[PDB]
């Protein structure tokens, strides 16, 4: 149905840099790399990006991005990443939390070069959205947290912790955050 | 004189010193960790850390057959004269 998978918007620090970079149903795969080409498409380079506030150490680690990391959307919409960069790369996703046994948001993934690693399970997503919705309701008689579902975060270079010299995924150089559209479809759908 | 400085960021830390020289089979150790002075072949120089992981991390596709992918030069060789220079002695260190 939807006309764009997902849609990603790409930041330094707390800032975000270029506009947001959708991605149409019929690229189910798509690259998110150093390099300049500014086509559009089944790619969105960073290579090329202005930022009036970037700094010595945001463009130091611009240089580590290199081959970055493809996303890719299989099937039943549920989405892969592929590090394809020769640095490790850092994600937000509940889906690993929960295959981890780490309660929601309370872990960054590390992912590895070369690594090939599933990150977002569409039909979980529907039944936890469903789920939490359905007794909320029955309760009384997270929409915000429901929304985070359907949301990954990845940094590039760099990780997060309590536990590392940053904190939070916006005191990171370079990273990306992807809303995924069937998903958050699913979530209007179950909200009315 | 000719042994560059190497890492890895894989279940931890590792910086080392590499030496061309005796990297003449595949389990030959050309790699000294700067910490405890052990020699190690690059493989279980990948496999080799002094910190513990965060336990807040989690760790996702590492292998030691891959060591090819995860071992770089040392920072101290970054936006240097020497950066470019030890990339194609590594990379031709990774052919073999
Ligand atoms: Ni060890
Ligand atoms: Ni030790």
């Amino acid at each position: 149905a939807p006309e764009y998978w997902c849609s990603i918007a790409y930041f330094e620090m707390d800032v975000q840099v270029g506009e947001t970079f959708k991605v149409p149903s019929s690229c189910p795969i798509v690259t998110v790399d150093g390099y300049v080409d500014p086509s559009g498409g089944d790619r969105f380079c960073l290579g090329q990006l202005s930022n009036v506030h970037r700094t010595e150490a945001i463009e130091r680690a611009r240089l580590h991005i290199g081959k970055g990391v493809q996303l890719e959307c299989k099937g039943e919409g549920d989405v892969w990443v592929r590090c394809l960069s020769d640095h490790a790369v850092f994600v937000q996703s509940y889906y690993l939390d929960r295959e981890a046994g780490r309660a929601p948001g309370d872990a960054v993934h590390k992912i590895y070069p070369s690594a090939y690693i599933k990150v977002f399970d569409l039909r979980q997503c529907h039944r936890q959205m469903q789920q939490q919705a359905a007794t909320a309701q029955a309760a009384a008689a997270g929409v915000d947290d429901l929304r985070r579902l359907c949301i990954l975060r990845m940094s590039f270079v760099k990780g997060w912790g309590p536990d590392y010299p940053r904190q939070s995924i916006k005191e990171t150089p370079c990273w990306i955050e992807i809303h995924l559209h069937r998903a958050l479809q699913l979530l209007d759908e179950v909200l009315h | 004189g000719s042994a560059f400085e190497v890492e890895h960021e894989c279940l931890g830390k590792c910086q080392g010193l590499f030496a061309p020289q005796f990297y003449v089979q595949p389990d030959a150790p050309c790699i000294q960790c700067l910490e405890c002075c052990g020699m190690f072949a690059p493989q279980t120089f990948v496999m080799h850390s002094h910190r513990s992981p965060d336990k807040r991390t989690c760790h996702w596709g590492f292998e030691s057959a891959k060591w090819h992918c995860y071992l770089h030069v040392n920072q101290k060789y970054l936006g240097t004269p020497e950066e470019k220079k030890l990339k194609i002695i590594l990379e031709e260190m990774k052919e073999k």
